[PDB]
């Protein structure tokens, strides 16, 4: 939380996409469209 | 003559030899004890502070 | 409670001419090869290592000054000189009689450097004993790390002009090297280009680095790929030149590369310390009219 | 010890200090006889100009000395 420490090599936020839950919201919403 | 007048300010300093008057017995004084403290001791000199 | 005094005797009496030059510098810093009070003449200068018959050295003097004991003149009596001893963290007084004259200020850090300038500015020849005492070049640390650097660049381009004329202009080289700006003031140093054999050893070392360093860092980057690589080393791949990254390391074999990497590091620690670590002493008081600086010596 | 004696403009060295602060001697050129420049770590915070949250406490205090 400092302006000089912006691009830390290990930041506090880590992306986590759970791929089985993502495929089902694709396939349901591609069924409706 | 240009379109404007102007005013000018100097200073001047004067030596003076004053007459300080001091009435009797106003300020009481308190005289302590002098201490001595060494500082900056070299191979060439030993200096003190009183 | 301890007694420190260093009294050097001689074999023959001094001349009347040579006594006036030592009275000119009655406060000084001499190196001195022994710690005991009674001692012969052959150590108290730089004549023990540096001489006219031997080839002049930089590094073998800078190796020597860190190994040597310093001393300060008190009184010059014929023939027995009278120094005083320099102790670790000891407070004493220095007068600054050195040629050429660099202006001292208080709260500066004095660095004893070897004399790389002319002979008559540096030494005082004793004709009675036939031995040369050499006063070291005491220069403030930021000048001493800059009066070396521009003269070491001057020695490089003098070696390029002697090999090929069209690569270097003399007016470009003289204007940007012999004039040294420090503390607002300028100093035009004596070039002595009349024939700088002092700095040939450093000009050999810094060039042999300069070829082997970019050859060396390519192998040391690729040989450290890990899961536990330090995260700052990802940054410095953007610093290395793109021509450096295109080396075919197939050209040099394994029995050649171990010879390089041991030559790689062995110059690096030998060249790092000789820029860093010398006998270096602080100054906390100074007056330009008396030319008297009070100092205290830090041994490193 | 070996003391040092410094003669400072009263604009730089704030008149009240906790009497044990560490010091520095910035030096650019000898212009006069003896006028010396001294930098406390709270004074060197103000010349820096860094952000507040880098040192959140001394920014308030070094902004009232200066």
């Amino acid at each position: 939380t400092e302006a000089g420490r912006f691009w830390a090599p290990h930041p506090e936020n880590v992306l986590f996409i759970h791929k089985p839950t993502m495929e089902e919201t694709r396939r349901v919403a591609l069924g409706l469209r | 003559h240009p379109g404007f007048a102007m005013t000018v300010v100097r200073t001047d300093e004067v030596l003076a030899e004053h007459i300080l008057y001091c009435s009797r017995a106003s300020t009481s004084m308190f005289v302590g004890l002098p201490s001595v403290v060494r500082r900056e001791v070299r191979s060439d000199a030993v200096t003190f502070e009183i | 409670a301890l007694d420190k005094s260093i009294v050097v005797n001689l074999t023959s009496r001094l001349f009347a001419d040579e006594l006036a030059a030592l009275q000119s510098k009655i406060g000084s810093v001499l190196p001195l090869g022994d710690c005991h009070r009674l001692q012969n003449i052959q150590a108290l200068g730089l004549g023990c290592v540096c001489s006219r018959e031997t080839s002049p050295d930089y590094i073998q003097i800078m190796q020597y000054l860190s190994k040597c004991t310093l001393a300060v003149l008190e009184e010059v009596r014929p023939d027995s000189l009278r120094l005083t001893r320099m102790d670790p963290s000891d407070n004493l007084q220095i007068k600054n009689v050195y040629a050429p004259f660099f202006q001292w200020d208080s709260n500066t850090q004095l660095a004893v450097l070897p004399p790389l300038f002319s002979r008559k500015d540096s030494t005082i020849v004793l004709e009675s004993n036939g031995f040369d005492i050499v006063f070291p070049m005491v220069v403030p640390q930021q000048l001493g790390h800059a009066i070396l650097q521009q003269l070491l660049v001057y020695h490089i381009y003098s070696k390029i002009s002697a090999g090929a004329p069209g690569d270097v202009n003399m007016a470009e080289l003289d204007l940007y090297t012999t004039n040294v700006s420090f503390m607002g003031r300028t100093y035009r140093l004596d070039v002595d280009n009349t024939d700088l054999r002092v700095l040939d050893d450093l000009s050999m070392y810094l060039c042999i680095l300069s070829a082997l360093v970019p050859r060396g860092c390519l192998r040391l980057l690729t040989a450290l790929v890990r899961h536990d690589r330090h995260p700052l080393t990802e940054v410095f791949e953007g610093v290395v030149p793109d021509e450096v990254t295109r080396i075919d390391l197939d050209q040099l074999s394994v029995p050649d590369d171990i010879t390089r990497m041991r030559v790689m590091f062995s110059y690096l620690q030998s060249l790092s310390s000789i820029f860093n670590l010398g006998p270096r002493l602080h100054v906390y008081a100074y007056s330009a009219e008396t030319l008297a600086a009070s100092c205290w010596y830090s041994p490193r | 010890p070996t003391y040092g004696d410094f003669l400072v403009y009263s604009q730089t060295f704030s008149p009240q200090e906790p009497l044990g602060t560490f010091l520095f001697s910035f030096k650019q050129e000898d212009n006069g006889s003896s006028m010396d420049m001294l930098l406390t770590p709270t004074s060197l915070f103000m010349l820096s100009g860094m952000e507040a949250a880098k040192a959140p406490q001394t920014h308030k205090v070094a902004g009232v000395w200066y």
